[PDB]
RNA sequence: CGUAAAGCGCACGCAGGCGGUUUGUUAAGUCAGAUGUGAAAUCCCCGGGCUCAACCUGGGAACUGCAUCUGAUACUGGCAA
RNA sequence: GCGGCCCCCUGGACGAAGACUGACGCUCAGGUGCGAAAGCGUGGGGAGCAAACAGGAUUAGAUACCCUGGUAGUCCACGCCGUAAACGAUGUCGACUUGGAGGUUGUGCCCUUGAGGCGUGGCUUCCGGAGCUAACGCGUUAAGUCGACCGCCUGGGGAGUAC
RNA sequence: CGCGGGGUGGAGCAGCCUGGUAGCUCGUCGGGCUCAUAACCCGAAGAUCGUCGGUUCAAAUCCGGCCCCCGCAACCA
């Protein structure tokens, strides 16, 4: 069954949006003291600083496995790191 | 074992780096470009991935020693855990330039690690003013982090499986100098000239590396179990 | 069984703050006399350490040469930096006719009969590099027939 | 022939050198064969004679050239399109 | 080499689309022309600047650097000169050989949604691969792979001097 | 004292001749393997080449002695 990579890839591009500035729902893969790994469906899971998850009271409001809204800033910062800025996504809110 | 194109696309293998940072050698494996991003061709990946698995299966069936290499913060934990699942060897922190070509020096460091750990464990002494003992334990800890994955390697490995060939170019160069075959996940920005078995795919995503590593560890255990 | 020859030893200097620091270099070539020949450089403070370091380096870094009954397959030209080397096969009993640096490498490799000439700089280090490079870049009737997709006699 | 000696300060341009592609013809270059000649000695090969060798000597090859004749038409030249 | 603005006369280059000629081409000894600055000749002009020169200083000395003046010259017209580190220290012409970031000047297409995106020509700056190089470096504007033609080199000094 | 040959990790053999590099086999300790022992694998340990010297930039090799070993040696009532 030669389901073309061309066919399969057109479908994938229709699912996710790759424009810089789109808010993408991402899964919390791990929560470190300073960074939270958030997958989105791009080249790499983004290490988002925990400082962005701290409320005005300083608490980390997130657990592992939650979907988090992250603003897609850049897919490739020259190092294969997908820069995700959830703090900018709160502007829409 | 066997991985599917659907699974690899799900894993995100097809993504590559920006177009400007590419290596023109990679051109055969590049499907095209979208949004200034190179898209690796998975039709080239799958037969190459299976073709590499066959040779790894063969080596494992000949009691071959496999060295898993990847020191990216992304893949450091995955390579260690995946390598341990199949009773093989790994390097998950900075590759020491000359681990293979200067093995005679690394072996002496292994001897020091073994002797040092014997004292702090078998010798149990630590009755050394409590400051010389403590600093000696620090040295034990330092060597353990550096050489834990190969401390019992004994000799030169029979093959290297490396994540991010461009990042770990040094290890690939030592192997070529010593004739050791290299299996490498090669991103669009990497150089495939030094790799005997090229597996073209994304090398920065934990999902993709886990896909690669799970399959390799599964094939190695099958080759050993035979 | 490996045969080794010292080609040249040289004294170098470093001119440290206190004065000149003298160290020695070696040039050695090892070979099996049957188509395998390597060369090592070797550098040390004393001549014996230098020659020993060179021989060990020369035992590895050894390459294989498609000899033909102690003679070259065909004329070859080898150039490293400023040394250009020409070697052509000769009939049995001619001897090895070549300059000193080329003499050693051809003897040790097993070329019994060769006519050779060195053009350009005759610096021993580069002459040896150039002759080894030329010998490696010399193909044989079987490998050329395999490459060209034919048989030997079809090539003759 | 960037820095070691060595690219005219730059341009136009006569003589000269070189010439995309296709067909026909020619046969100048080129190629093949034959013929004449290329003195003898000398050099080279196989021999012979001085007791050996130097030396002498028989036959051959060579003298890489030139001219004429007869053929070939790939390439180069001429002519025609 | 060319730098305010305007007019007049005039040379080249590039692009798009189409038509036309039908090898009409490349290089070029000698030859001819152009050729910074200084300089020369005739005649003008002369604000500033400034070799020479005058003076004041500095200095062991100061025929210099520094200061105050200042002639030729620098400017115009017409002739001559014909040389520069006249340099990319790289002759002209053609073909071929991975990439990236730009600048400048055309042109085609897509949603111009709003200076966007995607192609395709010319010239140009930087980085760098193979390759080359003695090394430094050059690297599609080559010093890479080649082809045609031309100029020049042959140890340093004597000497780009003598005749 | 005769002549010849040999001596090399604890044992058995290459290495010697041509001067530059110590290898092969058993044993021993440990680990993997095996349910276990054993066999097997990964390692690791163990000679200064009998010793004394000489030569040489440099010796297991080349030179000599001593020390043994092995073999031969015409002569026991
Ligand atoms: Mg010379
Ligand atoms: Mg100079
Ligand atoms: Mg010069
Ligand atoms: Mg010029
Ligand atoms: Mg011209
Ligand atoms: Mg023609
Ligand atoms: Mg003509
Ligand atoms: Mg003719
Ligand atoms: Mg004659
Ligand atoms: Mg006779
Ligand atoms: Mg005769
Ligand atoms: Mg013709
Ligand atoms: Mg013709
Ligand atoms: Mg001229
Ligand atoms: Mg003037
Ligand atoms: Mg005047
Ligand atoms: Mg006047
Ligand atoms: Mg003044
Ligand atoms: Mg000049
Ligand atoms: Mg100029
Ligand atoms: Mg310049
Ligand atoms: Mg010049
Ligand atoms: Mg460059
Ligand atoms: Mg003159
Ligand atoms: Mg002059």
């Amino acid at each position: 069954m030669t389901e073309s990579f061309a066919q399969l890839f057109e479908e994938s591009l229709k699912e996710i949006e790759t424009r810089p500035g789109s808010i993408v729902r991402g899964v919390v893969v791990a929560i470190d003291k300073d960074v939270v790994l958030v997958d989105a469906g791009l080249k790499s899971e983004s290490a988002i600083p925990a400082e962005q998850f701290k409320n005005a009271q300083g608490e980390l409001e997130i657990q592992v496995g939650d979907e988090v809204d992250v603003a897609l800033d850049a897919v490739e910062d020259g190092f294969g790191e997908t820069l995700l800025s959830r703090e900018k996504a709160k502007r829409h809110e | 074992a066997t991985v599917s194109m659907r699974d690899m696309l799900k894993a995100g293998v097809h993504f590559g780096h920006q177009t400007r940072y590419w290596n023109p050698k990679m051109k055969p494996f590049i499907f095209g470009a979208r949004n200034k991003v190179h898209i690796i061709n998975l039709e080239k990946t799958v037969p190459m991935f299976n073709e590499a698995l066959a040779e790894l299966n063969k080596i494992a069936s000949r009691k071959g020693k496999i060295l898993f290499v990847g020191t990216k913060r992304a893949a450091s934990e995955a390579v260690k855990d995946a390598a341990l699942s199949c009773d093989q060897f790994f390097v998950n922190h900075r590759w020491l330039g000359g681990m293979l070509t200067n093995w005679k020096t690394v072996r002496q460091s292994i001897k020091r690690l073994k002797d040092l750990e014997t004292q702090s464990q078998d010798g149990t002494f630590d009755k050394l003013t409590k400051k010389e003992a403590l600093m000696r334990t620090r040295e034990l800890e330092k060597l353990e982090n550096s050489l834990g994955g190969i401390k019992d390697m004994g000799g030169l490995p029979d093959a290297l499986f490396v994540i991010d060939a461009d990042h770990e170019h040094i290890a690939i160069k030592e192997a070529n100098n010593l004739g050791i075959p290299v299996f490498a996940i090669v991103d669009t920005n990497s150089d495939p000239d030094g790799v005997d078995f090229v597996i073209p795919g994304n090398d920065d995503a934990i999902r993709a590396v886990t896909l690669y590593l799970g399959a390799v560890a599964a094939t190695v255990r099958e080759g050993r179990s035979q | 069984e490996l045969q080794e020859k010292l080609i040249a030893v040289n004294r170098v200097s470093k001119t440290v703050k206190g004065g000149r620091i003298f160290s020695f270099t070696a040039l050695t070539v090892v070979g099996d006399g049957n188509g395998r020949v390597g060369f090592g450089y070797g550098k040390a403070r004393e001549v014996p350490a230098a020659i020993q370091k060179a021989m060990e380096k020369a035992r590895r870094n050894m390459i294989n040469v498609a000899l033909n009954n102690g003679t070259l397959q065909h004329p070859v030209k080898g150039v490293h930096t400023g040394s250009r080397v020409f070697m052509q096969p000769a009939s049995e009993g001619t001897g090895i006719i070549a300059g000193g640096a080329m003499r050693a490498v051809l003897e040790v490799a097993g070329v019994h009969n060769v006519l050779a000439k060195a053009y350009g700089s005759t610096n021993p280090i580069n002459v040896v590099r150039a002759t080894i490079d030329g010998l490696e870049n010399m193909n044989s009737p079987e490998m050329v027939a395999a490459k060209r997709g034919k048989s030997v006699e079809e090539i003759l």
